[PDB]
RNA sequence: GGAUAGUGGCCUACCAUGGUUUCAACGGGUAACGGGGAAUAAGGGUUCGAUUCCGGAGAGGGAGCCUGAGAAACGGCUACCA
RNA sequence: GCGGUAAUUCCAGCUCCAAUAGCGUAUAUUAAAGUUGUUGCAGUUAAAAAGCUCGUAGUUGAACUUUGGGCCCGGUUGGCCGGUCGGAUUUCCAACGGGGCCUUUCCUUCUGGCUAACCUUGAGUCCUUGUGGCUCUUGGCGAACCAGGACUUUUACUUUGAAAAAAUUAGAGUGUUCAAAGCAGGCGUAUUGCUCGAAUAUAUUAGCAUGGAAUAAUAGAAUAGGACG
RNA sequence: AGGGGAUCGAAGAUGAUCAGAUACCGUCGUAGUCUUAACCAUAAACUAUGCCGACUAGGGAUCGGGUGGUGUUUUUUUAAUGACCCACUCGGCACCUUACGAGAAAUCAAAGUCUUUGGGUUCUGGGGGGAGUAUGGUCGCAAGGCUGAAACUUAAAGGAAUUG
């Protein structure tokens, strides 16, 4: 599909029939654990700190080895943020997007891409609100966009 | 699916849009909008009754070439002016100008019969009498 | 295509393509029979004796003929190694 | 979006029959679609199917004969009230004495035919000559 | 064609394909342990980085990423599994 | 909806006739009518232990749930004591053989004995007319508040 | 509360600010009384139904009311307009 | 489309054709008409893709959660026989469904009112070497639906049924001499009655009642403010 | 509404030409063309071909990413980099050949899987002329944009292909 763009490519990431394995790996859930709630105290995305322990360390995905996903670690351990990790990227892009408008008015271009970035935003929303997690009257305003970063 | 939303809910849509598209079925425009009784001449009655006003000779249309006789007549019922045929041979003898002749259609709803021109109905009965019984010989036209 | 009281009824029942099960009628004149000697021992090949195939003309068009040959007589017996069904 | 992955499969089987193959690659799988193909088999239009298993919606692989002229689906699952299947049948079957329309009742995903033994009714998913 | 074996695909043909469109799906990424003399403890690290990998006590280095699998530093060695 | 006050209207508010006596030395102060409506619908707890007065109080009022039964979404709530409710439904048309979407709000009184918000799916009992446009009277809160408490914050 | 044979903004007094709406409100049109029905025959439809059966409305227009079990009647009265 | 001097269309004679106590005509309507297209149209060049993207309403929307095995019960066709004085039923026997089963398996749930149902049996047997057979009270099945307390995620769909004026309609019987109709009529002992009828069906949306549990929605325990006791 | 105004150049003025030549051609040259601030919202704005999804056939290119090589070429000492080669696979802008198939045809990897007629959904069309006209509404400074009839008239209009 691709919703933004008819760019209709094929590039993710093919998931193992192994559920359970790696059979050739030892250590235990309470270390990889550890690393991930270490991280993220240390400040880091749950796909960030799934980059990170998938290379530097030891784990093809973090979901096997320990029967639960990183973000549902950080909940249980308590460190989610105010809000999910992909609206906040959203969000943030569509405010240094704007910046750039406002530094520029003359690049129609950029108002179209903010146009879409902020639909996306709408969207990502409006589903979020849905089932609970965004509070049921949360909404996007670029005069509190700004801020809702810092 | 070529549009036409498949749909087991889209009933609405579909009714909806029928009536939409149905507005550009000539007949059924005109069935709706009034026509037979905002426009025509008769009252869209099979039939309508006038006077005869004066009697025409019209040149008609190609490539046929001869003069098709006919009487402009106002009718009884609406006061409405139209110019109407009289079919078969002579039968403009019949007539006269200041009578009472029944017209009916061309059998072409409006249009135009065959070469002429403008003249969508025809004198069916003269003065009383049927203009056939006086073509053949069977009836008289009356008094005067 | 028997009627009533059994009793077969409707004349011919056509042909049929070894390959595809499609059925083979008249006026596909682009459909085949091959006929493969059943040889003896040393040598001599048996006349009035043929393993005879058929090949639709749809097959024979698409040229896969030749494959649903490799495919039926070799599996028949008559072929060893050449085609292999997995691909 | 993949709308009804039912109609897909069977477009495959289709596409499979016509090119002139033997073996389908269908995906993705599921329940109804293994019980439409079920009861395809039953009654002899393809060979037999092997559900293969990716840890996600599935994979099937129909090996078919070629008895089968074409199959399909009515994708508006239309409700059939056990007099509108007479009309469905005469609809898309190439005859009274054979072909068969499918469909899905309270009893199960069954032809037409054993729905009118069974005497039960509900939507329906396709057909099979 | 016209007849094949889609439940068993001959490997050497199986394994030119996409990760995808295989049979059934799976990965095309492999782990390495890497090693490098400068330490006598070895190192886990997955072909496609993205994170320039740091070593075990030595902060040195180990690989930066690419378009695609990780170059290595030169002077080091990796073991497969 | 009331709260409060319950006295609070120019004329006295009393149930008819439910006399208690100044003379007899009491505990409960007034002595209170009540019934239960039939049709299996539990007079609710608070019906009894109420305040309020409301004579189109199916529970504890003199009015009578019978005929039609039916149920409904809350769309609103502001009118004192009466809410409307919006009951869908698919209407088949045989020409295209499909349901098309349709509703109906359904204006209902609704008992000082319930705590009703915009959403809760309601249970209704018609009535006699008590208004220009009432004929039910809520008789069973099916749902709740859906999941309101579990959109919080953090810790 | 009043009024009704009785429910009810039916009406009044106070009070509140509510009620319908693109799932088409409200408004316009109708050469529209509604239904049983009718015409056309693959099916799906289409068109029609003032009219012998049921239900409604009127007795030139409007309102008012007497009598009475029952009428806002009209082969009842009363007033106004034509 | 015929007529401007050899008119197969006009005016007539003659002959002839179709329809026939009837035939023409005008208007409208339906068929034709897959030229309104749900079934079932069409849209590159013939009518017809909005210059482009966003996007609310609307329509639509991946897959996955009781799958599989064994035992009984009785209803209906249909098959060789007939056990007979056109039709009867056992069993030999396949076919086709339905009811309850036990497989880790709420059926709302207590409290008895009903127990028909059997692991029951109490003496055995009319009687085929007996599990073929059921009259027969005492330890002993809850659902078979009662009456009363106590609580229940909501639906679409389909099934059977109730409720459903007649005329109409489809249609059974009856020879108004026939037919359209009508619901009559038919019988001896026609000098003192005998008698069959006046059926069945459709009655589609919505309301009710009920059997289903696939398809497709829905609600649930994640700040556990969960589940039972 | 400022700026800018080289260039070329609607208007206009001219020299030609032709019977006429308000043109075609030549000379002059206003506006325009550039620009910033605001309008306008139309193009054969065209692939005259809606978007998402599945399936259906062989080929040589080439763009972009990756993979695979005791391959070439670059030498510094063997490399490392970098271009080239071959293979393979994604997602492209394209062509080539074929037809299972499709169409009235021209033709079409869709314009195919479609009377053996149902994946999902948006849009438009219903003989020609009248006519994108009239009327109302809304938008615009304007020119004009959107929305858009009817009376009447008409047996054809039109498409593709063939021979002349
Ligand atoms: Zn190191």
């Amino acid at each position: 599909g691709r919703m933004h763009s008819a760019g209709k490519g094929i590039s993710s990431s093919a998931i193992p029939y192994s559920r359970n394995a790696p059979a050739w790996f030892k250590l235990s859930s309470e270390s990889v654990i550890e690393q991930i709630v270490k991280y993220a105290r240390k400040g880091l995305t749950p796909s960030q700190i799934g980059v990170l322990l998938r290379d530097a360390h030891g784990v093809t995905q973090a979901r096997v080895i320990t029967g639960n996903k990183i973000m549902r670690i950080l909940k249980s351990n308590g460190l989610a943020p105010e809000i999910p990790e992909d609206l906040y990227y959203l969000i943030k892009k569509a405010v240094s997007v704007r910046k750039h408008l406002e530094r520029n008015r003359k690049d129609k271009d950029a108002k179209f891409r903010l146009i879409l970035i902020e639909s996306r935003i709408h969207r990502l929303a409006r589903y979020y609100r849905t089932v609970a997690v965004l509070p049921p009257n949360w909404k996007y305003e670029s005069a509190t966009a700004s801020a809702l970063v810092n | 699916g070529k549009g036409k939303p498949r749909g087991l809910n889209s009933a609405r849509k579909l009714r909806v849009h029928r009536r939409n598209n149905r507005w550009a079925e000539n007949n059924y425009k005109k069935r709706l909008l009034g026509t037979a009784f905002k426009s025509s001449p008769f009252g869209g009655s099979s039939h309508a009754k006038g006077i005869v006003l004066e009697k025409l000779g019209i040149e008609s249309k190609q490539p046929n070439s001869a003069i098709r006789k006919c009487v402009r007549v106002q009718l009884i019922k609406n006061g409405k002016k139209v110019t109407a045929f009289v079919p078969n041979d002579g039968c403009l003898n019949f007539v006269d100008e200041n009578d009472e002749v029944l017209l009916a259609g061309f059998g072409r709803k409006g249009k135009a019969k065959g070469d002429i021109p403008g003249v969508r109905f025809k004198v069916v009965k003269v003065s009383g009498v049927s203009l056939l019984a006086l073509w053949k010989e069977k009836k008289e036209k009356p008094r005067s | 295509m028997e009627n009533d009281k059994g009793q077969l009824v409707e004349l011919y029942v056509p042909r049929k393509c070894s390959a595809t099960n499609r059925i083979i009628k008249a006026d596909d004149h682009a459909s085949v029979q091959i006929n493969v000697a059943k040889v003896d021992e040393e040598g001599r090949a048996i006349p009035g004796e043929y393993v005879t195939y058929a090949l639709s003309g749809y097959v024979r068009s698409r040229g896969e003929s030749d494959d649903s040959l490799n495919r039926l007589a070799q599996n028949d017996g008559l072929l060893k190694n050449v085609w292999s069904y997995s691909r | 979006t993949r709308s009804s992955v039912l109609a897909d499969a069977l477009n495959a089987i289709n596409n499979a029959e016509k090119t002139g193959k033997r073996q389908v690659l269908i995906r993705p799988s599921s329940k109804v679609i293994i019980k439409f193909l079920q009861v395809m088999q039953k009654h002899g239009y393809i060979g037999e199917f092997e559900y293969i298993d990716d840890h996600r919606s599935g994979k099937i692989v129909v090996q078919l004969n070629g008895r089968l002229n074409k199959c399909g689906v009515i994708s508006p699952r239309f409700n059939v009230k056990i007099g509108d299947i007479e009309k469905w049948t005469a609809n898309l079957l190439p005859a009274r004495q054979f072909g068969y329309v499918i469909l899905t009742t309270s009893a199960g995903i069954m032809d037409h035919e054993e729905a009118r033994r069974k005497h039960v009714s509900g939507k329906i998913l396709g057909f099979v000559y | 064609v016209l007849v094949q074996d889609l439940l068993h695909p001959t490997a050497a043909s199986e394994a030119r394909k996409h990760k995808l469109k295989t049979l059934v799906q799976g990965p095309r990424s492999y782990f390495l342990d890497v090693k490098c003399p400068g330490c006598l403890n070895i190192t886990t690290v997955f072909s496609h980085a993205q994170t320039a990998v740091t070593c075990e006590s030595c902060s040195t280095i180990l690989c930066t990423p690419t378009g695609g699998k990780a170059k290595l530093s030169e002077g080091t060695s990796f073991r497969r599994k | 909806s009331t709260e409060l006050t319950v006295q609070s209207e120019r004329a006295f508010q009393k149930q008819p006739h439910i006399f208690n006596n100044p003379k007899v030395k009491t505990s409960k102060r007034t002595k209170r009518w009540y019934k239960n409506a039939g049709l299996g619908f539990k007079t609710p707890k608070t019906a009894i232990e109420g305040s309020y007065i409301d004579k189109k109080c199916p529970f504890t009022g003199l009015v009578s749930i019978r005929g039609k039964i039916l149920t409904g979404t809350v769309v609103s709530t502001k009118m004192h004591r009466t809410i409307v409710i919006r009951r869908a439904y698919l209407h088949y048309i045989p020409k295209y053989n499909r349901y098309e979407k349709r509703h109906k709000n359904v204006p209902v009184h609704v008992s000082p004995a319930f705590r009703v918000q915009v959403g809760d799916i309601v249970t209704v009992g018609q009535c006699r007319p008590i208004s220009k446009t009432v004929r039910f009277n809520v008789v069973k809160v099916s749902a709740a508040x859906x999941x309101x408490x579990x959109x919080x914050x953090x810790x």
